[PDB]
């Protein structure tokens, strides 16, 4: 039984959430925000990105030399990072660097300079990001994948934005965006590790008192998004892996069929060749897959945002002529979901998740991340023994019936990279989503 | 039927004393009267080997015994087509009848099998 | 929609049985129509609009 | 503590069991009612489906029970 | 022209209400009736073609 | 590359009669199938041209039959080598199929060669039954009577079904007619089947009569088995000359030389020689539908041997007490033959039932069992 997660609000409106852990001695202190790319319009797509590269530049007090030096000294390190809905900015530090770094995180947050020397500067580096994605395969399917699922609509746009926008973002829209959208009850304190959450209320009324509240306060994780069945080939023959994703809609973080949707995520499972463990696991994709050598690997995935989701999988095969073949089992395994799952299936799927959830969170980072995003999304920390009690709550009925409405017969967002040429057309796929003999 | 069913059954009769009084001497005159032996093969040469199972433990064969079988299978075909027996060295002597495939399918068996029993396994 | 669609459309097994009933139910009611049809477009033709004569 | 996983083997036989099997016996209830009907309707035109089944069938069923006037068969 | 992230225009194309069921069953009615029918072709097309082997008027006529 | 591999069509005959792999040890009784073969082609060529000279009308067929044995040049001789060859048609189907059953041609990875089988047996069964009865003797009638009657036994429809088949209320000319043209029809569904089932082979290829695999020691199809094949193409010609230029009537009924007459009936109505023993396996059921029942399931209990069979081992050559057991079979299917065409009379109606009861019984019980037992002897006999 972990320790409690300890939350406390500033007047402002600014939460601070921690969780102590006097066994290590580093701590993690960061700020999760409510906002991200979706936020930008057309126009200013890739502002979240550009700030959180300006906000290392320097601030009205120390340059951007000045900042280096600080963090050097402090030991620790920095880190950052922008999604479609949520920002983060955190500091891995000591445990009695604490208010070194959250006086740090504040002035990067609060008061950047945003010069335009250093917009024009990062400008090229920006630029150069666009070519350089295309390398990472992974990354490049998901972005396709959002960019035709949300076709035309703020999840549909990348992080990184248009070549267009990179070169007209100026200082004045940067500032623009987070002062509209970095406002305290959107913003959540979070401290995990060697931390005292007493103090780091102390120390958020010293740096956070000063925030802009927004004109109307929503609750945190408060968003209509109408997905398009619809397809995205990238061939390129030249490439010796072929990478596919395959989506349906999925559902959002505080639908009644979370746990539902993950429990029908487990049953499919994660393969790779690479683990040794891999060939003996109990999914029955992963024995067609493993046996038959159609694949590399493939990933399960159920990602989730304020009002909408995605699930489905992820494939990686050199297996070129067999392409059908591993996407035809894939999505007969997923007709079980509705035609075939019983108790067999779903209490082995709940068995592994029970301790999935709890072994995920096991570093001082790992931890934050979870209250931070847990704040950020439901606007509370849930419990181990409510997880428990809702994943408890998952039956094979409800798993029939999730499937039943969200899988079967249903229309697919489909992404093809690299020598793809086997992967058929979209009706042969979408055919696959039902079975002719139920 | 399995390799591992034959070799259960055999090892039940084995264990009772009046079991194997009368069946080892049926099963070795059996054996006598088979004549696999004439044409220079062993027992286990002349087991079913078209299935995934057989496939897969003919592949963990070590290389010699793995060209000795091929050999013996060549050497027995021409016999056949000859319409002659083994002579000489070429007769299988009782002692060079080793089940040297037993073993590796009976592996491949019990892992098929158990595969089969946990994928209907039901948490209690 | 999505009542009738669950019940009828969603397993193939009853989407196949509600196109064969429908089927049944055509034929029958088809043939009784274009009977009708038929008799009225070639009416005092027809055997039967002169057999009560004989 | 826990010592052991707590399970056991369902009996099962050619990779069916009865739970997965449990779930398919209402699709093969309608596919055997997508077949009796097709059945039937293919030999609708027999006069013996005519005469036995379907000229019984209360309400419905007098749209098989049709007579040729003596007058009009030359049988 | 350039990016692979900004899809072609399919506005003239999308229907805003494609993720519904009475979307989904629209189509289904349209096969559905087309299956109808070419069962109920089939039934009507075999009927009458397997007739020809049940006696001809010449034999009813003499029995 | 050589024309024959590169040329698609040209390839698809070279992969069956020339570079086809064959197993080294096949001995002579893997030539019942291009014997076969060779029935087949026999049949079609004198069976389109008596249908040259043949009127399917009732009136006319007996006629037909005469005016080709005696007006047409060489009709004699068509009409005799059909129906010679329709019984030896069989003689090689049967040898075939106790080869398979014999050397274990029906286990996997042969199961599906093996099942088209027993379909094109049941295709030359309706095929040389329709064919038979286009000569409209008494035989041809009385035995059509006979047979198409068994479909009365289906129950509620079965009368329906029979007047249906018929076109009528007896055997007549309108069924004389449908047979003709099924008659003509059949044997290409048959040369189909027969494709299909030597393309299912063509996975696995040949078996070979040691039953392990040829994989390691193959030949080439041309010329190793085409000259083979030659020898014994030979001898059947010569015991065809025999038949049909010296005995021609051997293997037939004189009552099939009687005009077909509704009215009176001949003394014994029995099918030909080949169908014999199923038709004693239809007497020993009491009950018609029964009767029919079993004479059906004597043909489609051939679809479980690869199941019923329990050996690790394929084939006999090596199971002397499997051996002993295929004897009796064998002999006891030969029985059942005789049985046929015995007159319902004491003592050959139990004999028949002993019979039938053993003949189920080889693929119900005896051939699990021996088979069961074998494979422990086998282990323990060798350890
Ligand atoms: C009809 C159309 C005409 C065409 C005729 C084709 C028939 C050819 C054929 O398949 O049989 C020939 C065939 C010769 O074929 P083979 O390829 O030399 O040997 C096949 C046997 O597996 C080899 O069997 P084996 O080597 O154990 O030799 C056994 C055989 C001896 O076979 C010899 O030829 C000697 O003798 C007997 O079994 C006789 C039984 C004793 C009775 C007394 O004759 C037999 O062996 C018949 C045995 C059946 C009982
Ligand atoms: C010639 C005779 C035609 C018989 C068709 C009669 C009914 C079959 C039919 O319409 O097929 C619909 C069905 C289903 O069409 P479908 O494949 O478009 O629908 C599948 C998806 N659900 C079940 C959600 C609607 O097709 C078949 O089952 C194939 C048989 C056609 C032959
Ligand atoms: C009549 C009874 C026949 C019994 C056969 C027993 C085996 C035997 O001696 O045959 C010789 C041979 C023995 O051949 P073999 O291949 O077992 O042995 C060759 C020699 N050794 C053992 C050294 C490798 O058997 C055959 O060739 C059998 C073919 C069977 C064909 C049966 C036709 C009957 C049709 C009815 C259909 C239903
Ligand atoms: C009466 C009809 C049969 C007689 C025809 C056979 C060929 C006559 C002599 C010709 C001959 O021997 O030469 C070979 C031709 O045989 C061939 O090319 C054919 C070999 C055997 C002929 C038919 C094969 C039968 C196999 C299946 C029977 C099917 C029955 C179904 C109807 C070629 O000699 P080589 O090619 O060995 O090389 C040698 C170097 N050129
Ligand atoms: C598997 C192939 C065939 C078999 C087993 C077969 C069998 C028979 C049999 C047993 C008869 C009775 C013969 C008699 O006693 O007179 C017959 C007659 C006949 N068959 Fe075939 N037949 C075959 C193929 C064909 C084909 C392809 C034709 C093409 C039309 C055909 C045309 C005839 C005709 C016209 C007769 C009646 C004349 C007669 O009796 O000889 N047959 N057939
Ligand atoms: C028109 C009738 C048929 C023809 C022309 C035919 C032809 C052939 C040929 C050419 C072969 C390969 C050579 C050989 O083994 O003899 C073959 C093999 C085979 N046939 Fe047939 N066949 C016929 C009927 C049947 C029937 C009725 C069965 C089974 C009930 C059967 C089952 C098989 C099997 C299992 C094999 C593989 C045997 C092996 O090599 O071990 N065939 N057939
Ligand atoms: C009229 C047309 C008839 C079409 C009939 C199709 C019936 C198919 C039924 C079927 O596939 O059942 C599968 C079920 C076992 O499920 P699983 O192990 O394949 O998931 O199998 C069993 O439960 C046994
Ligand atoms: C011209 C290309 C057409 C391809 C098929 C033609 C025929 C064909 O494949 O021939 C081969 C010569 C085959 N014999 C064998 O496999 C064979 C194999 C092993 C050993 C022996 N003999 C041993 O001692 C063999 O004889 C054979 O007789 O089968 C006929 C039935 C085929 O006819 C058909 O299916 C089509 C139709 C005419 C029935
Ligand atoms: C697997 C398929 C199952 C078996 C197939 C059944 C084969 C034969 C079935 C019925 C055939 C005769 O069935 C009979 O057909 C004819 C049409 O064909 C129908 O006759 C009807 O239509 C015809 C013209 O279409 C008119 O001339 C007639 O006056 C009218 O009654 C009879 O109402 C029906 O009783
Ligand atoms: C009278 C019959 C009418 C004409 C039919 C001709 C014979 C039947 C052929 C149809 C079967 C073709 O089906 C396919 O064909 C190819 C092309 O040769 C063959 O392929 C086979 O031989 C080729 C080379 O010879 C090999 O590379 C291949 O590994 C092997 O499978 C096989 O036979 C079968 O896999």
């Amino acid at each position: 039984v972990s320790p409690k997660t300890r939350t406390s609000n500033l007047k402002n409106g600014l939460t601070i959430a921690s969780e102590s852990n006097p066994l290590v001695q580093t701590a993690t202190v960061g700020v999760w925000i409510d906002a991200g790319s979706r936020n930008e319009n057309a126009y200013n797509n890739g502002t979240a990105h550009f700030f959180e590269h300006l906000a290392f530049k320097g601030t009205d007090k120390r340059s951007q030399h000045q900042l280096e030096l600080d963090i050097e000294n402090m030991g620790g390190h920095l880190n950052a990072y922008t999604s479609r809905e949520s920002t983060v900015y955190y500091a891995k530090s000591f445990k009695d660097d604490v208010p070194k770094s959250v006086e740090i995180l504040a002035d990067i947050l609060q008061h950047s300079k945003l010069a335009e020397s250093a917009i024009d500067r990062e400008r090229e580096v920006i630029t150069r990001e666009l070519e350089e994605v295309n390398k990472q395969y992974e990354e490049v399917v998901f972005d396709h994948l959002h960019a035709t699922a949300f076709m035309n609509q703020p999840l549909g746009r990348t992080i990184l934005g248009p070549r267009e926008n990179i070169q007209t973002i100026t200082n004045t829209e940067l500032r623009k965006f987070i002062t509209e959208n970095y406002t305290a009850d959107r913003m959540v304190l979070v401290g995990a590790g060697a931390v005292d959450h007493d103090a780091l209320v102390e120390l958020a009324e010293k740096y956070f008192s000063h925030l802009p509240s927004s004109q109307s306060p929503v609750p945190l994780g408060t968003p209509i998004p109408n997905f398009v069945g619809s397809e995205v080939r990238l061939r390129d023959d030249t490439m010796p892996v072929a990478h596919i994703a395959i989506a349906v809609e999925g559902v959002s973080w505080t639908s009644e069929d979370y746990y539902t949707a993950l429990v029908a995520q487990a049953i499919i499972g994660n393969y790779d060749r690479a683990v040794g463990t891999s060939r003996h696991q109990g999914s029955r994709l992963s024995n067609i897959v493993s046996e038959n050598n159609l694949a590399n690997s493939f990933q399960s995935f159920s990602t989730s945002y304020s009002d909408t989701g995605l699930w489905g999988i992820y494939l990686t095969s050199e297996n070129t002529t067999q392409i059908d073949d591993l996407v035809h089992f894939t999505l007969k395994e997923w007709n079980r979901l509705s035609t075939s799952v019983s108790n067999l299936q779903v209490e082995r799927a709940k068995s592994q998740l029970k301790a999935g959830l709890l072994l995920s969170l096991d570093g001082t980072t790992y931890v934050a991340e979870d209250i931070g995003r847990q704040l950020t999304t439901l606007g509370r920390r849930v419990t181990p023994a409510e997880v428990e009690a809702k994943l408890e709550a998952v039956t094979e009925h409800d798993v029939r019936a999730w499937a039943q409405k969200t899988l079967y017969d249903k229309d697919i967002a489909l992404v093809g990279l690299g020598p793809i040429e086997g992967l058929y057309d979209y009706n042969r796929i979408r055919n696959d989503m039902s079975m002719m003999r139920w | 039927a399995s390799i591992t069913s034959v070799v259960k059954t055999s090892e039940l009769i084995l264990k009772s004393p009046l079991l194997s009084k009368i069946v080892v001497p049926l099963a070795k005159t059996y054996v006598k009267f088979s004549g696999y032996r004439q044409l220079g093969f062993k027992m286990n040469d002349l087991i079913i080997e078209e299935t995934p199972n057989m496939q897969l433990a003919l592949r963990r064969l070590p290389p010699t015994e793995s060209y000795d079988r091929v050999y013996r299978l060549i050497r027995a075909t021409q016999f056949s087509l000859s319409h002659k027996l083994a002579t000489g060295n070429d007769i299988t002597k009782p002692e060079e009848d080793d089940h040297y495939l037993i073993p590796y399918i009976l592996d491949v068996e019990a892992e098929a099998f158990e595969k089969d029993a946990l994928d209907n396994l039901e948490v209690v | 929609a999505t009542t009738f669609y669950n019940v009828f459309v969603k397993r193939n097994s009853a989407f196949v049985a509600t196109i064969l009933a429908s089927a049944f139910v055509f034929d029958m009611t088809f043939e009784t129509a274009i009977d009708n049809f038929w008799d009225r477009i070639n009416a005092g033709k027809q055997w039967k609009d002169i057999r009560h004569k004989y | 503590y826990v010592k052991k996983p707590s399970y056991k083997i369902v009996p099962h036989f050619l990779g069916f069991n009865i739970p997965t099997v449990s779930k398919w016996i209402p699709i093969f209830g309608i596919w055997g009612a997508a077949a009796g009907i097709g059945a039937l309707f293919l030999i609708e035109g027999v006069p013996r489906t005519r005469q036995d089944i379907l000229s019984k069938i209360p309400i419905i069923g007098e749209h098989w029970i049709r007579e040729i006037p003596a007058s009009d068969n030359p049988f | 022209g350039k990016s692979t992230y900004k899809i072609p225009d399919f506005t003239p194309y999308l229907k805003k209400d494609r993720n519904t069921d009475a979307n989904r069953l629209f189509s289904y009615f349209m096969i559905g009736s087309f299956g109808m029918l070419s069962a109920a072709g089939a039934k009507a097309t075999v009927q009458d073609f397997l007739s020809n082997m049940s006696a001809s008027a010449d034999v009813l006529a003499m029995a | 590359m050589a024309l024959r591999k590169k040329n698609s069509l040209l390839n698809m005959a070279n992969s069956y009669v020339l570079d086809s792999p064959q197993p080294s040890n096949l001995n002579y009784f893997w030539n019942f199938g291009s014997l076969l073969a060779l029935c087949l082609v026999i049949q079609l060529a004198t069976g389109i041209t008596l249908a040259m000279h043949y009127t399917s009308h009732a009136s006319l067929a007996f006629d037909s039959v005469e005016h080709i044995m005696r007006d047409v040049n060489f009709g004699w001789f068509i009409r005799y080598a059909h129906a010679n060859t329709a019984s030896f048609f069989f003689i090689c189907i049967y040898a075939h199929m106790g080869r398979n059953i014999y050397y274990g041609s029906y286990k996997t990875p042969r199961v599906l060669p093996w099942s088209i089988g027993v379909i094109i047996f049941l295709l030359l069964i309706i095929t040389a039954f329709m064919g038979y009865v286009l000569v409209f003797g008494q035989m041809s009638l009385w035995g059509a009577t006979v047979i198409c009657n068994l479909v009365s036994a289906i129950p509620w429809l079965g009368e329906d079904i029979v007047h249906f088949l018929w076109g009528g209320f007896s055997v007549g000319n309108p069924t004389l007619q449908r047979f003709f043209a099924l008659h003509y029809l059949m044997p290409f569904v048959l040369a189909v089947f027969a494709l299909l089932h030597l393309i299912a082979l063509h996975t696995a290829g040949s078996s070979n009569p040691l039953g392990i695999t040829s994989n390691v020691d193959k030949l080439s199809m041309h010329p190793y088995y085409s000259f083979k094949d030659l020898i014994t193409v030979f001898a059947f010609l010569l015991m065809f000359t025999l038949f049909v230029f010296f005995s021609p009537d051997k293997l037939g009924h004189p009552d099939n030389y009687i005009p077909a007459n509704p009215m009176v009936t001949p003394a014994s109505i029995v099918p030909e020689w080949y169908l014999l023993p199923f038709y004693a396996i239809l007497r020993a059921i009491p009950d018609k539908l029964g009767g029919v029942i079993a004479m059906v399931a004597a043909i489609l209990i051939l679809l479980i041997l690869p199941i019923v069979d329990r050996s690790i081992i394929r084939g006999n050559a090596f199971k002397p007490i499997s051996k002993l057991l295929f004897g009796f079979f064998i002999c006891n299917f030969l029985l059942l033959g005789v049985l046929g065409q015995v007159h319902i009379e004491p003592p050959f109606i139990v004999l028949g039932q002993i019979c039938t009861i053993f003949y189920f019984s080889y693929f119900l019980i005896l051939l699990p069992m021996v088979s069961t037992i074998e494979n422990i002897f086998f282990y323990i006999g060798s350890l």
